[PDB]
RNA sequence: ACUCGGUGAAAUUAUAGUACCUGUGAAGAUGCAGGUUACCCGCGACAGGACGGAAAGA
RNA sequence: AACAGUGGUAGGAGAGCGUUCUAAGGGCUGUGAAGCCAGACCGGAAGGACUGGUGGAGCGCUUAGAAGUGAGAAUGCCGGU
RNA sequence: GUGGGUAGGGGUGAAAUGCCAAUCGAACCUGGAGAUAGCUGGUUCUCUCCGAAAUAGCUUUAGGGCUAGCCUCAAGGUAAG
RNA sequence: GAGCUGUAAGCAAGCUUUGAUCCGGAGAUUUCCGAAUGGGGAAACCCACCACUCGUAAUGGAGUGGUAUCCAUAUCUGAAUUCAUAGGAUAUGAGAAGGCAGACCCGGGGAACUGAAACAUCUAAGUACCCGGAGGAAGAGAAAGCAAAUGCGAUUCCCUGAGUAGCGGCGAGCGAAACGGGAUCAGCCCAAACCAAGAGGCUUGCCUCUUGGGGUUGUAGGACACUCUGUACGGAGUUACAAAGGAACGAGGUAGAUGAAGAGGUCUGGAAAGGCCCGCCAUAGGAGGUAACAGCCCUGUAGUCAAAACUUCGUUCUCUCCUGAGUGGAUCCUGAGUACGGCGGAACAAUUCCGUCGGAAUCCGGGAGGACCAUCUCCCAAGGCUAAAUACUCCCUAGUGACCGAUAGUGAACCAGUACCGUGAGGGAAAGGUGAAAAGCACCCCGGAAGGGGAGUGAAAGAGAUCCUGAAACCGUGUGCCUACAAGUAGUCAGAGCCCGUUAACGGGUGAUGGCGUGCCUUUUGUAGAAUGAACCGGCGAGUUACGAUCUCGUGCAAGGUU
């Protein structure tokens, strides 16, 4: 119900209440990468990429049901609907009626 | 990409081989039974 | 009395309610449910059957 | 064979701190009764018991 | 209450304890369920609690119902030692 | 040495066990088949009441079975024992 | 309708909103073996011939098609025989050849153990098994019947009759039918006798050969002769009813679309779906997932829709095809070596099967009602075709369990008919669990490594890769009490000393000394035995279910009770 490049808001988890931007989507697992959310510290050995190595700080994918888009006119979370504007189906915001 | 046992024994193939099994109704019964069970290897 | 549909469709989702017609009553769904709502026509039908 | 370094099984096995003698006793007492002996733990031998197996008369 | 009685194999009769599941009512439990470990508690027996530790997500009480219903022996079967 | 033949109430050509894939006085595999056995071994929680028999008569009887005798539970006769 | 290049890593290189990956319908390609079919063969390979094409000066090489056997239809020729015929050759044949679903049904052949306490038949059992044929179903089918009536009228299946009749060393046992109640429900076509046409033997006639009308029947019908009645505007149909193509509407199947309502606040917590205090939706409170138990977070659910292309059904149009009823009854037909008889076995007055010989009638005619002889009652043999109700599911779709939960449930929850064993037919295992998320341990130290100790991630690292929980046997380290003059089924009762301090209880641990004391199970007249079994621990492991009989108790109703 959300895709790459969307402004979303996390509803459940440690980062509940945070809001960010979708960077990647994994529909094969219903997981999604949100920026600034669910940061991990990977201990990576030295190798060809990143020759010196060290402790990284990246994001990790959360479940897609933990996140909901933002209604354009109010800024609050909305449920998704689907209308057909001009021979093209568009995601609608149930709370208001605006697109995306 | 298989396993072979005695690929030179001609008597083995002339007794328990595929073409001897297919030469009589009883051998064809044997092959039918082994296909029904699901054997990976039919005959020698 | 004779299975009207508007009542059957409503209360179908309410978690503790069961709707039957006059000739469907039996021991289990009478003992099990605490209360009994019955229409005056269904009373007549049950009385005349038994 | 024995000592030292390395490696490392099997048959068997109710539990067991398992002496000897004279009796008693469903077959033959380590384990029942009465007595006599005996500090604790090992190593190497013997073949006596081995209710060991072989046997076999029958 | 007053007497009388209460060894027991085959066997006959009676009263119960536990286990899994199902139905109804009532509940527990992340402030910690089942399971496992320990204890100097309770009942006439089968058995049942209460505390502490470990465990990390389900379980039990009352009344009924149904059984793949309770193990120490089968030169039992499988595993471990 | 190599390549072959004879198949189971058959072969090894009647006279010979010397055997036919650890199998031979009748091979092996699957099925009838969870064959049959009067023979052998085993049959898992608790307490309460009562409590035997190992004797007679038959069975082709063969440690097996049947009828009396001896046990227990219930209802009547009742007070006969 | 936004990511994608399977599992499934990695590591490169790329594709995609001028629309990929993915899902559904229809097509294309489809090496070699295999019925395997050009010939051969130890299945997965060798070796050919013919025609055309590529290539060489030519030989050698390559590509594409065809080339098995049997059967049928022909066409020629045509061994014996001249034709003919065997045959040969030639052609045309989406012919048939094999497989399986370990199921269901037709046909053929066909055991033994067992039981009858033995064995004489019988039973097991027309079962197991083998062979042949198929179909989505299959034989079964419209009376020369039941049977005794106020008669019913094809077949098949269920209830009942009934575990009765009956058959039975009449013993074990085996075992009907009709009536009655239901499911499904339609019956038809030919031959024969007559009419018309052509030919072929016969002399016309005659008489058969064929083709068109004809007609399907038993309280007989048809032919036949004569009447009306028709050939349509009506009826019927591809499911038997002779036979026989398209076209439109509707509903399905094979992808999908849409789809209501809470981030409510607050507490614990790693995380809230949980507690407490509030609201909402509901034709939607099925289900799964999400960091713990969600109606309102996601996928969804109820309800509505949707198909370019294949298909499955209906309805209509179109299409195709098509007479019935009478009066008679002068004269013909109504199913040939059959109906029935002998002869033997088979089967077993006997009974039938098959062969082995015979051998009628035919409407005023026959066949039956256990035999025969007569009365009456029903039917019409020796031609064919028919759906439905029933049987079973290898499969596909949607679901459901007082079904299992990793020694269970399939042999197989895991690369299972695998690994292994056997020459072969064949036999046949073991083996599930990190965490919510790899965030799967940078860095430092000891060590060749393995493996550790820190540091770090994490709620947890005693969750660190056979990584949830983790019992018992078995193996160890530390310690409180006892133990080197003592004879033992190892405990039990009495009992100092020492050491502790509990679910506070006439407490806990260990015990120098004294008394008593021959394991458990099975079996037997009798066991401590030189009867039997057990190395130890853990898991699994035995009086059920169905149909009859009988007895007790409970409930309902009671001379009635029950389907």
């Amino acid at each position: 119900h959300v895709k790459k490049g969307d402004k979303v808001m996390v509803i459940s988890g440690k980062d509940k209440g945070k809001q960010g931007t979708i960077l990647a989507a994994f529909p094969k697992k219903d997981r999604v990468l949100v920026e600034g959310v669910n940061m991990v510290k990977k201990h990576s050995k030295p190798t060809q990429a990143n020759p010196q190595g060290g402790i990284s700080n990246q994001e990790a994918p959360i479940h897609v049901s933990n996140v909901m888009p933002l209604d354009p006119k109010t800024g609050e979370v909305t449920r998704v609907g689907y209308k057909v504007e001009d021979g093209k189906k568009v995601r609608v915001a149930k709370k208001s009626g605006q697109v995306l | 990409m298989k396993r072979t046992f005695q690929p030179n024994n001609r008597k083995r193939s002339k007794v328990h081989g595929f073409r001897s099994r297919m030469s009589s109704k009883n051998g064809r019964l044997v092959l039918a039974r082994r296909r029904r069970k699901g054997r990976k290897v039919l005959s020698a | 009395a004779d299975a009207n549909e508007a009542v059957a469709l409503s209360a179908r989702n309410i978690p503790g309610v069961t709707v039957v017609e006059a000739n469907g009553i039996n021991v289990l769904d009478v003992v099990n449910h605490e209360k009994l709502l019955i229409t005056k026509a269904a009373v007549e039908k049950v009385e005349e059957v038994l």
